[PDB]
RNA sequence: CGCGACCUCAGAUCAGACGUGGCGACCCGCUGAAUUUAAGCAUAUUAGUCAGCGGAGGAAAAGAAACUAACCAGGAUUCCCUCAGUAACGGCGAGUGAACAGGGAAGAGCCCAGCGCCGAAUCCCCGCCCCGCGGCGGGGCGCGGGAAAUGUGGCGUACGGAAGACCCACUCCCCGGCGCCGGGGGGCCCAAGUCCUUCUGAUCGAGGCCCAGCCCGUGGACGGUGUGAGGCCGGUAGCGGCCCCCGGCGCGCCGGGCCCGGGUCUUCCCGGAGUCGGGUUGCUUGGGAAUGCAGCCCAAAGCGGGUGGUAAACUCCAUCUAAGGCUAAAUACCGGCACGAGACCGAUAGUCAACAAGUACCGUAAGGGAAAGUUGAAAAGAACUUUGAAGAGAGAGUUCAAGAGGGCGUGAAACCGUUAAGAGGUAAACGGGUGGGGUCCGCGCAGUCCGCCCGGAGGAUUCAACCCGGCGGCGCGGUCCGGCCGUGCCGGCGGGGCGGAUCUCCCGCUCCC
RNA sequence: GCGGGGGACCGCCCCCCGGCCGGCGACCGGCCGCCGCCGGGCGCAUUUCCACCGCGGCGGUGCGCCGCGACCGGCUCCGG
RNA sequence: CGGCGGCGAUGUCGGCUACCCACCCGACCCGUCUUGAAACACGGACCAAGGAGUCUAACACGUGCGCGAGUCGGGGGCUACGAAAGCCGCCGUGGCGCAAUGAAGGUGAAGGCCGGCGGCGCGCCGCCGGCCGAGGUGGGAUCCCGAGGCCUUCCAGUCCGCCGAGGGCGCACCACCGGCCCGUCUCGCCCGCCGCGCCGGGGAGGUGGAGCACGAGCGCACGUGUUAGGACCCGAA
RNA sequence: GUCGUCCGACCUGGGUAUAGGGGCGAAAGACUAAUCGAACCAUCUAGUAGCUGGUUCCCUCCAAAGUUUCCCUCAGGAUA
RNA sequence: GCAGUCGGCAGAGCGAGAAAGAGAGUGGCGCGGACGCUACGCCGCGACGAGUAGGAGGGCCGCUGCGGUGAGCCUUGAAGCCUAGGGCGCGGGCCCGGGUGGAGCCGCCGCAGGUGCAGAUCUUGGUGGUAGUAGCAAAUAUUCAAACGAGAACUUUGAAGGCCGAAGUGGAGAAGGGUUCCAUGUGAACAGCAGUUGAACAUGGGUCAGUCGGUCCUGAGAGAUGGGCGAGCGCCGUUCCGAAGGGACGGGCG
RNA sequence: CAGCGAAACCACAGCCAAGGGAACGGGCUUGGCGGAAUCAGCGGGGAAAGAAGACCCUGUUGAGCUUGACUCUAGUCUGG
RNA sequence: CGACUCUUAGCGGUGGAUCACUCGGCUCGUGCGUCGAUGAAGAACGCAGCUAGCUGCGAGAAUUAAUGUGAAUUGCAGGUUGAUCAUCGACACUUCGAACGCACUUGCGGCCCCGGGUUCCUCCCGGGGCUACGCCUGUCUGAGCGUCGCU
């Protein structure tokens, strides 16, 4: 029964909600194991940064958010065309790739083209054969000065 | 203060621990100090007692300077059998009473090649300590 | 408790008649266990009332201005000699309150040179204290793991750990605080604050720009700023004989007017 | 007729393998209620829930768009926060109820069929030899047998692909064996008081340890030991030690494989059907002129199809490319193996189960299902004497204690026996008020000190005042000397950090000869 | 032209100074003065300080228990 | 009271209470439902131990704390007790708040004075400029000014403090009147241009709104109340 | 004790068949393991109850209602 | 009402019917003085005090556990429990003395709750009165002597008197029970008195088959494969939508 | 009588008359009065025990059965 | 007075509360994440000098081997060149059970081989190895008025 002035609820407790709670007592431990899973993969990809590959500037759709810059998901394939770079290639050099996105505009594309060459640029390549070095890898001093990138590799900014 | 995520410090799991030991691991919680001499003599604190170790008992009531060997080393009971330390019954039989080896000295050991290989060992570490303290 | 606990019997009520009670009761057989209670508060056996569930909030969260406020507030108060007497510290020959040792002390590494440091900074006797409080706890704390309570003596405060932690933590009662994670759990304990505080020197310097000044923010936090006091005064005798409010006062009826 | 192909179908204790069944906390596929709420009840809700059935794995499922969107567009799946108790559904009542965008955790993609070209270039099995031989694999020889043209393999898959011609450009990936160099299990160990007194049944208690303020302390967690232990013992701490074992990680050798690309132009090629879609029926959904699924009927097309949350026609546009397949991580885990912890419970509690507990016992069966911890420090568990047929006593003995005697720590109350005292025909009991008697208590029983002054004898190297030294408190001592501090300010031939939606010489990058 | 670097400006903060002003009672030193206290001297008993005594006085508090009286004041009930 | 008395060591003093007993007066057995219980209403032989408004979520209001036109890291990440605490700001995404109203398309919270010009017939009915500018009335805690005055032989004569007729500014708040915003209705004249349109904007008067009219919210904690949950505990057919 | 029947629709053992909205019934709603106008076991389930019963320490302060209106309302709510 | 304890830096006022200043300037010896004030405290006046349902406040009331604290208590005796002892508080309750007990416990500031019992035909356990009461009465019946034995109404033996009366109170089996069968010992517990006895308890023993039964057969029926159905565990079906014969004599060949 | 030895039930209990009272008291008021502990009987009383009245009514509680109740459905008839 | 009854105290019984202990739970979290026709899960029956239960084990039966360990086990007996414990990788592992020759009685077979028997010629007895369903690849024997070809 109602009271006098009062707000009328609908609480979602019609249910034998009780089997189906997910308390979050592992918090902490879930914090901790993928704190170290993380710090795992770092020391596991030694040289290559932490976060992952480098992923492109995309706009936000839905008008609430199209002002907003973000990471997408892969640079698309005319990106790395435009790029001069192979489509297969650029996994192996740390380079998202996203087949499926389109480009509808010119200034996207050459911003994300010259993110592109923006990160051939910094790219340190370790030879295939480390008492060999090859036609394209980087040279001795700057793999002597290699470290591990913390972060997102070049991040986006408004 | 232990730091070990592995090693619990919950008392009843200890005494479970203790009180369920097998008779290997209830050989060295059966343990007794060794004599100042002996102590200086072999650079062992601390040694598993054995059915022939000459001792002394420190503590109770059958403490003082008397020695006596060890006779029977019973581990269920976690108590040891010295030869004068008895006690008489109702009918006029003595029967030994037990001593933790706690609270017993050892004056002389039985000294077997296993003996000797412990006392070396114990000795050893306790140096590999001394020697890297400094 | 389980969910399980007293409801794993089959048990229906005899109903009427029977002369007995209406409560469930337990089905058939020969034994004890048979027409014999079993659902209930009431009864041997049987769930308790209101089962104590896991999803209790156990946890509570604190504004992050407000605790940032117990910090300072605790820190303010570990600098006024009554307030740590008053919490029982054994501060009496301590030659001053914010005790501040030099920046050499967190390069210790052994306990016997921080049992000496504390004894050449008079703060021994802290310690001395808190091993003639340790005894055993009162009640079923012993069966759960919590035999023996002892007072806290000094924290430690310091700023890098070269060794200060290990030399410092066989010492009872001791708590060693990093001065980047100041703890209001271990700088004010029981929620009394009054906390005697051993500060080392970079820790000691480092405050100003872990909390601010009033002219100058935090420089090691976001947004943050020290709290505004409500009056600025609070000698209340200053204030009340000074000369500006007692020309202002009537004169007092200080007469008894009995029956 | 007979012989031989092939196809289809049998038989075999033929040769080699594989499945069944269990567990089931988490997961997948079906099937699927009613109690309940609506203050009745039938749609609804409960609830795609319980029960039932099938199938797994260490995760499963899902998953690389026949997607979201309408934006300046995003970009597999899964999970968290928010979206949001919102859009929407609903006897529009009760109630139910998502999704996209956004921020994160994680992050990885790929393969067929089809279309094409390559002397089927492909696969399986038996025989011999050599190796390796506890995951049955590698090399070679078989005018050895099958499979497969009713299509195996190589290239190749919608992000396009292939071939030819022209240019540009390197010879290093991986398999099978093998030896050589520098995390995991298990075992054994590693500091310091039994120091001097003293309490005690026993001390781990209490006091002391000088001029090293007993000793160690990277160890003062815990447990055991006759109360209570950092130092008696096991342990604890430590980038502490040693010995095996199993990996992972580098280099080296033999044999075998693979003898491979990017750009430009030209010429070709390109797709999954009783499936989509329509009607209807039934279930399902927030999906409302139908969200998904399924039955039945109809039944496709290729500048086509699907979607674009209001049925339909015309016309633009956008977005994917269905009817084939694989895929870790984040995610889940009340079963299991091994752990750790606790502001939890403390034997009518906490699991049913602290103990010979899913036991004893009950029911034909499916099933149901208890009660029950504690002598003592140590059995030292009462020898011997005596009564009695014996149980049971009386002595004696152990123990600190039997006032702890083998269901024995503490030993309450109800109830009972006995002793003591008091009482007694309106059942007892009670409130108020006294009185009497007891039990003890007040260790009551010639009763209080305190301050000042007077007197009396007594004692004291003793008061005031002055000298020295130390300490403390208090005119800025108007305007004594010097410092420090200001949620004070002004000045600057000042020397710096931080911030700002305040303005304006070099480098990278993009068109331009 | 883009993005970034450089410079200026502005504000706030920190540090050198030069100057007022305030506080040192959440925060002082030095000397000078006054006081108080402690110690050591000198002082030496009509002073001072101890302990006892009187059934001492003064002022406070209570009497061991059981009692009684006196007047004062308040409230009452009466009576002459 | 600056008044007295008596009794005391093995039999007496005190002990309101506390054990028993005696007597007078009072006095029916509790719990419960009920207009009404001592009831010929039900439960209760006795004793011990157990035994019933909890927790989660939401909302409301009140109160406490912090910050405040903002607030909040709860999710994520970085660095024995500690699974804690500290930090992140180019982690404020996001929630709630700062804006409402309409079914929706949508729209969205003061105006007046001056200089210039019966077009009409904004003297009325727009735009060029400047200035002033967020309403008023009544009450209203506080506060402000002050005709005079608060004595010590008596006239002055100054400063400070206090009191004060009367007059003021008026907090919060209340009541009323105007004003502004969205829906809708009625009347009526204009103003705009890239497209002069079945276009767009404006005014006056009412009226519907959970609005504005110089903020008050957010987070946390406590308390009560109402719910959804086994929901204070036991109970069906 | 007295009774019905006691060569026939007779009595009886063992084996077998039918199982819960089902069986079986010379029919009484009888019987179906002391259970039958729907057996027994476990679960859903701590099913719901406007209806009975109970609901645990002290002191202090304040102190009611059985009336209005609406309700498939009359042993209950909402509202004043 | 009280911060006014305003002291040789002194001057000790502010109850008094009547708005305000115990205001300030300048001209005309002996070293003294109760208490107070946890300001959440203390003090003073006046009025008042019923209470169900219900609401609120204060609890130096109580339980358990946690965080601080008491240089706390404790084997020269903790908790618990008993008490004709002493007391305190309006009360919840608490403190102390005695005794028992034999190892832990409590005060204060906060925190948390599975926190206070006379009831619920409450739950579990224990104990009363009833009460040495009801009762040990269905089927005719026992008596004498002896033995053993600590002990005899009841065991055994003898004698007597009786009953079942061949549809038995006899001799044997089925099912079921499972060692109850047999011998010896015991008399604690049980056999509703007893017991020297037992189907009790404890020690040892005991069941021998070609022909006796099972085994084999088929009955009423149960039930696979085939087949069919079924989401499925599976179900129907039993000769039915089956290539259902693995057997034998003779002949030939090795 | 010897041996053995329960259970139901129980607020406290148990002599009456009248009164009032929840309209038939063991208790209360007013009277009558009242004397240990007991045995065998007995059936007036304890509105005696037995079992949360089965009759009646209420509940927005059911179930068995019926039909011209409401809404469905197996089967069956008929069409495509 | 006594007996009986009531009350209180002392002592003693009955009873097992309270308290203090706690090799047990409950809850949370971490790591791993493994059964079976090579016979699992489960069940039955046995196994110790005295052994009923529990536990451990399987006719090698409270355990065998190997390693680590290093002198016990213990309720009573008896008897370091390795006792006892732990680890467990070697070996073994009765009957049933998906349970597997057919059945569920401990019933009945069949095939092959070995030993007694025989004088392999059968019997008989003992022992060993096989004998279930479905299904895959392959092999062999075949079936068909299925489709052909050849003579
Ligand atoms: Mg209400
Ligand atoms: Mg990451
Ligand atoms: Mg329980
Ligand atoms: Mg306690
Ligand atoms: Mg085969
Ligand atoms: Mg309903
Ligand atoms: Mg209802
Ligand atoms: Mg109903
Ligand atoms: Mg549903
Ligand atoms: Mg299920
Ligand atoms: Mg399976
Ligand atoms: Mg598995
Ligand atoms: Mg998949
Ligand atoms: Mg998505
Ligand atoms: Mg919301
Ligand atoms: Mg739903
Ligand atoms: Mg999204
Ligand atoms: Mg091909
Ligand atoms: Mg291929
Ligand atoms: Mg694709
Ligand atoms: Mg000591
Ligand atoms: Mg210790
Ligand atoms: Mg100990
Ligand atoms: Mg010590
Ligand atoms: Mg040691
Ligand atoms: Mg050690
Ligand atoms: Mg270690
Ligand atoms: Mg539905
Ligand atoms: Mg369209
Ligand atoms: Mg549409
Ligand atoms: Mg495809
Ligand atoms: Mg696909
Ligand atoms: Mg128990
Ligand atoms: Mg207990
Ligand atoms: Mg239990
Ligand atoms: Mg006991
Ligand atoms: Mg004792
Ligand atoms: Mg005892
Ligand atoms: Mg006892
Ligand atoms: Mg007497
Ligand atoms: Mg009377
Ligand atoms: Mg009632
Ligand atoms: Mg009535
Ligand atoms: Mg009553
Ligand atoms: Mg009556
Ligand atoms: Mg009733
Ligand atoms: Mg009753
Ligand atoms: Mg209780
Ligand atoms: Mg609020
Ligand atoms: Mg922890
Ligand atoms: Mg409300
Ligand atoms: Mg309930
Ligand atoms: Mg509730
Ligand atoms: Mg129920
Ligand atoms: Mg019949
Ligand atoms: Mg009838
Ligand atoms: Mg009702
Ligand atoms: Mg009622
Ligand atoms: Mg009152
Ligand atoms: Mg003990
Ligand atoms: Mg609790
Ligand atoms: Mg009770
Ligand atoms: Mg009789
Ligand atoms: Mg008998
Ligand atoms: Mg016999
Ligand atoms: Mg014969
Ligand atoms: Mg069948
Ligand atoms: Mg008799
Ligand atoms: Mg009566
Ligand atoms: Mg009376
Ligand atoms: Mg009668
Ligand atoms: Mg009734
Ligand atoms: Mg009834
Ligand atoms: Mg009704
Ligand atoms: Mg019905
Ligand atoms: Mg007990
Ligand atoms: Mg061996
Ligand atoms: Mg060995
Ligand atoms: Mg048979």
């Amino acid at each position: 029964a109602p009271s006098r002035n009062g707000m009328i609820l609908k609480p979602h407790f019609h249910k034998d909600w009780q089997r189906r709670v997910a308390t979050w007592f592992n918090q902490p431990a879930r914090k901790i194991r993928r704190r170290k899973a993380r710090q795992a993969r770092a020391r596991r990809i030694a040289p290559r940064p932490a976060a992952g590959p480098i992923r492109p500037i995309v706009r936000c759709p839905t008008v609430r958010y199209h002002t907003k810059v973000r990471a997408g998901r892969g640079f698309s394939l005319e990106e790395l065309r435009v790029a001069g770079i192979h489509k297969k290639v650029a996994r192996t050099i740390g380079i998202s790739v996203d087949p499926r996105r389109r480009n509808k505009s010119t200034e996207s594309l050459q911003a994300n083209v010259q993110r592109l060459k923006e990160y051939r640029s910094k790219l340190v390549l370790f030879p295939r054969k480390p008492s060999a070095p090859k036609k394209g890898d980087s040279s001795a001093e700057e793999l002597k000065l290699a470290t591990q990138l913390t972060g997102p590799v070049m991040p986006i900014r408004n | 203060m232990k730091f070990n995520p592995f090693v619990t410090s919950d008392r009843s799991k200890n005494r479970k621990r203790h009180f369920n030991a097998p008779s290997h691991i209830r050989r060295k919680i059966m343990s007794s100090p060794l004599s100042k001499e002996l102590r200086q003599k072999y650079n062992v604190r601390s040694m598993p007692i054995r059915k022939d170790d000459e001792v002394q008992v420190v503590r109770g009531h059958y403490k003082g300077q008397q020695i006596g060997k060890v006779v029977q080393v019973y581990r269920k009971k976690y108590v040891i059998y010295i030869e004068r330390v008895q006690r008489e019954k109702a009918n006029g039989t003595t029967v030994h009473v037990g001593i933790h080896p706690s609270k017993v000295v050892i004056t002389r050991l039985k000294l077997d090649k296993d003996r000797k290989k412990i006392l070396e060992r114990k000795a050893k570490s306790r140096q590999v300590g001394k020697e890297k303290g400094k | 408790v389980s969910e399980l606990a007293g409801h794993q019997t089959s048990a229906e009520s005899w109903g009427t008649g029977r002369a007995v009670a209406r409560i469930p009761r337990v089905r058939g057989g020969g034994t004890h266990r048979s027409g014999q209670g079993a659902f209930g508060n009431m009864c041997r056996g049987g769930r308790m009332f209101a089962p104590t569930k896991t999803w209790r909030r156990w946890h509570r969260r604190v504004n992050t201005t407000q605790k940032r406020y117990a910090i300072c507030s605790a820190l303010a108060a570990s600098a006024l000699p009554a307030l740590v007497m008053s919490k029982g510290h054994r501060i009496e020959e301590v030659p001053e309150l914010p005790l501040v040792v030099e920046d050499k002390v967190e390069g210790y590494k052994k306990t016997k040179e921080a049992v000496l440091l504390l004894k050449k900074l008079k703060a021994w006797n802290d310690i001395k204290k808190v091993y003639a409080s340790q005894r055993m706890r009162a009640g079923k704390g012993k069966m759960r793991n919590r035999r023996r309570i002892q007072r806290r003596g000094p924290c430690v405060i310091y700023n890098e750990d070269n060794g200060i932690v290990k030399a410092f933590r066989n010492i009872p009662g001791i708590t060693l605080l990093n001065v980047t994670k100041l703890n209001i759990l271990k700088l004010a304990p029981g929620g009394h604050v009054g906390r005697f505080c051993i500060w080392t020197e970079s820790a000691f310097r480092k405050l100003d720009d872990l909390y601010g000044t009033w002219r100058k923010a935090a420089s090691l936090k976001s947004n943050y700023n020290l709290p505004m006091h409500k009056m600025l005064n609070t000698d209340l005798s200053r204030i009340l004989k000074s000369p500006e409010i007692q020309r202002a006062l009537r004169a007092p009826r200080k007469k008894i007017h009995r029956r």
